[PDB]
């Protein structure tokens, strides 16, 4: 899974969830690392590439997120097509 | 009114118009129980028998959120390759500047689309987490749109490319090319008018589009009313979410709004039916909430649908339906970028100047009845010539012009002239 | 008596049937040009032979059977004077608002 | 169905038909203290306490009342323009007195 | 709850009345200014006037 937190700054979630007097396995999705600020929020867990594909699940304000291929996770900003010119 | 006189104009005018349509609406969150009990403890176990209405609201709302930006797409999204201007921006003598991206702006924005985004005063400037601050706090959030406006103004340039460098043709296939003085000549064949009309007036045509599209910019500015469209969708929602909070503050019966007052002061067998009033009472004002949300959807829909079809059916070809596409008769489109909506620019053709004729229904030559092929006949009170029936263009009848059919003994109003059998000099 | 009102319409009943007669007399004596710009007039025998040339069939058609066109014609307009009167409900859509 | 034969019309006729179309709806008013309440001094202090269930009931009425001539205005008023017919009404044999 | 389930009820029907009353508009632009040509959209036939 990844987890999206939609309103804060996480370099500052750490102490908005109470990361401290929370089980050990939600720790890993405090501060761990793949951490990535957008504008929605901000999300832990998955990875952010450079490429550009179309959209397969909408995490909002041009990002975008899918599972592809040692599998994990990956965000993306979503193309709007093709390039071509006319003459 | 006569049965003998017929009005033909011998003149034009260029027009051109816009259209305002809303496309989408704001979305929505909401959490209950930070907004029934706020951070009690005691008020989550109670509010826990009324576990099956909560979800249904939640998921009301989200099916609203998502309906949202397949508004946008289906509007925007029709057309999946980015063409691109020329950089040489010579068209004949028509001046596009201003529809145009213009690089110099950080926001590769037209001049226009800036006036448009100025006009409409918004709310909520950055999602980054005040009329925005205590509802945050009520459990209430508002999400961000999934298409930036930068990704919408390039899917408009695109549009705006292709239509000035190919025509029609790139909604239907591949994308060809064709010189734009030469496509107006289609256009103006397609409405009724023969094409060498354009060829012999083109440098008044072109002066006429240009000062056309001046007089539209400048008169957005004045007269602040013309965004009232998009502006009451703001203030709608604005309102709801004000009283939505607002309603945060009555007892409904019991003897206080505060739950931790009541609570104490109070035993616990009659506190409870006092919570449970300020419950039902807290649903009762998210339910009407949700339901208003509902209907209002429903309305930006139907918009949104208009507004596609207007797009598929102006923009992307040459529309025949009456009024559809501005007053007139259509001869072509163009698509503006505005905050929650879209504008549209129609260009028509009108005619000016009319005179009177007199005219007749057919003519009688040797005993046979001659009917016009794709024209009308008028008089000057002397001659009888042949013309076209939307822009005034005399020539002589011949056996080219017209068409024979019966004899003339059966028709009512039929009149007597020569027709000229262009073979007689050429031969003889 | 119990707190329930009506509020009238803006239009009156006979602003209504002014607008709709400027619509006819327009049709009538112009044709489709008053409704994109001025109005042009047109005889109206020769207005017919523009409607039959668009839906398809040359234009001495009309000019060689007029007599009969008009005929047919008034006697339609008589029978929807008939009938619409003479069957049983025929505004069910209106009235199902009252 | 053959593949060497075809059906051609040698006449014609001219219909007339109807259509209906609802346009508007009654427009009405309602007003809370006198319908939940009536002449009781009492119950309007008791209604008080209830936040805002008569601000909200007619800000809806209102728009619906709104909303109906605005429909009606645009079904009708198209032309801004009062054309008359002439005093001879001869069309070419068409009778449109009716 | 009576007066909210009579506004609720009055809401959904005006928003029946409105979709008709903007096909009766787009009926009168199409078929009384002009000549169409969709089929069934203006009688059944072919389109003369209305
Ligand atoms: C047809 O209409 C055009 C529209 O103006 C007329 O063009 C104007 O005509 C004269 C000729 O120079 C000047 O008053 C104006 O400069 C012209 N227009 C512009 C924009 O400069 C044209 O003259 C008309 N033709 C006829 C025969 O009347
Ligand atoms: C196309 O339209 C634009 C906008 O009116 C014209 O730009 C003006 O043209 C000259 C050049 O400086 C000046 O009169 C104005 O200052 C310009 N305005 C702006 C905002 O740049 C342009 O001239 C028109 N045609 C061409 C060929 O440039
Ligand atoms: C009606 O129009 C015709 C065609 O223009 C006019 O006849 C011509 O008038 C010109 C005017 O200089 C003469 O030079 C020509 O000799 C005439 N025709 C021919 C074939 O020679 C006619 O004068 C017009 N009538 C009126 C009353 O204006
Ligand atoms: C058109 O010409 C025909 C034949 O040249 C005219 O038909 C004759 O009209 C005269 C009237 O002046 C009658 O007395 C004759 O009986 C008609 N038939 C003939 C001569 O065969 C016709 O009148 C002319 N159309 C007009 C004048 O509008
Ligand atoms: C046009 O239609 C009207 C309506 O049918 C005709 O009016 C009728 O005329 C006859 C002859 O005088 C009367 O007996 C009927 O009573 C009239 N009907 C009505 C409803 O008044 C009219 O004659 C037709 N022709 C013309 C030229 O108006
Ligand atoms: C000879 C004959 O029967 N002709 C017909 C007749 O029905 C009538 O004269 C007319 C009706 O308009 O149609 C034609
Ligand atoms: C002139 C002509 O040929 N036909 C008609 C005739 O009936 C009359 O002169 C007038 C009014 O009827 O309109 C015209
Ligand atoms: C989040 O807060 C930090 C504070 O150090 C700030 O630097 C950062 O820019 C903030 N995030 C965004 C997206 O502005
Ligand atoms: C993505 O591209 C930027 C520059 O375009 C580069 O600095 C960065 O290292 C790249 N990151 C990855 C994960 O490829
Ligand atoms: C047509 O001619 C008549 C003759 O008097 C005149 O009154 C009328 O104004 C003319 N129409 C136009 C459009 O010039
Ligand atoms: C028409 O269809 C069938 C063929 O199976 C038969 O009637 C006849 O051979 C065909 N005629 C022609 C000219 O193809
Ligand atoms: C059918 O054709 C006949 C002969 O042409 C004629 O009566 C008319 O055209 C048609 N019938 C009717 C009743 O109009």
């Amino acid at each position: 899974v990844a987890v999206l937190y939609q309103g804060v700054n996480c370099t500052e979630v750490p102490v908005a969830i109470h990361a401290d007097q929370l089980t050990p396995t939600w720790r890993v999705y405090s501060t761990g690392s793949n951490v990535f600020q957008t504008r929605a929020g901000c999300l832990i867990g998955a990875e952010y590439v450079n490429n550009s594909y179309e959209c397969d699940i909408p995490i909002g304000a041009g990002i975008c997120a899918s599972y592809q291929t040692s599998q994990s996770i990956i965000a993306y900003t979503m193309s709007l097509g093709a390039e071509n010119s006319v003459a | 009114y006569s049965n003998n006189s017929i009005a033909i104009p011998t003149n034009f005018t260029i027009s051109v118009t816009t259209e305002i349509l809303p496309v989408s609406m704001t979305k929505t969150s909401v959490d209950c129980t930070m907004y029934i009990c706020g951070d009690s403890t005691e008020c989550s176990n109670l509010l826990l028998q009324y576990g099956s209405f909560c979800t249904q609201l939640k998921r009301a709302l989200t099916g609203i959120a998502v309906e949202q930006d397949k508004n946008t797409q289906e509007v925007f999204a029709q057309v999946k390759q980015i063409y691109k201007t020329p950089p040489i921006k010579y068209f004949g003598g028509f001046n596009f500047s201003q529809i145009l991206p213009d690089p110099s702006k950080p926001s590769k924005r037209s001049p226009i689309e800036d006036l448009l985004f100025n006009k409409v005063t918004l709310a909520d400037a950055g999602f980054i987490k005040d009329l925005i601050c205590a509802q945050k706090f009520k459990g209430l959030t508002v999400l961000p749109p999934l298409l930036t406006d930068e990704m919408i103004a390039q899917y408009t340039s695109a549009l705006l490319a292709g239509t000035i460098t190919s025509g029609w043709t790139f909604g239907a296939g591949p994308a060809l090319q064709i010189p734009f003085p030469m496509q107006m000549a289609y256009r103006f064949n397609g409405i009724g008018v023969t094409q060498n009309v354009l060829y012999e007036n083109q440098k008044l045509i072109a002066n006429q589009f240009n000062s056309a599209i001046g007089k539209i910019q400048d008169s957005l500015s004045s007269t602040p009313s013309a965004l009232g469209k998009l502006q009451d969708v703001v203030n709608h929602n604005a309102q709801a979410l004000n009283t939505l909070v607002k309603q945060l503050s009555s007892k409904f019966g019991a003897i206080s709004s505060v739950l931790n007052d009541i609570f104490s002061r109070l035993d616990p067998p009659e506190a409870e039916v006092q919570i449970d009033r300020l419950i039902t009472g807290r649903l009762q004002s998210l339910q009407t909430y949700v339901t208003q949300q509902l209907i209002r959807a429903a309305e930006i829909r139907a918009s949104a649908n208009l507004a596609a079809t207007k797009m598929s059916e102006c923009v992307l070809g040459q529309s025949k339906r009456v009024d559809f596409c501005g007053k007139g008769y259509h001869l072509m489109s163009f698509p503006q970028s505005a905050p929650h909506g879209v504008v549209f620019l129609h260009v028509t053709y009108v005619p000016a100047q009319e005179k009177n004729f007199t005219t007749a229904p057919a003519i009688c030559h040797d005993g046979k009845a001659h009917f016009p092929r794709e024209g009308v006949f008028v008089s000057n009170g002397t001659h009888w010539f042949v013309t076209q029936r939307n822009f005034y263009e005399p020539q002589i009848i011949t056996t080219d012009n017209t068409f024979v059919s019966g004899n003339c003994d059966v028709v009512i109003g039929i009149v007597n002239n020569t027709v000229y059998d262009p073979l007689q000099p050429e031969l003889d």
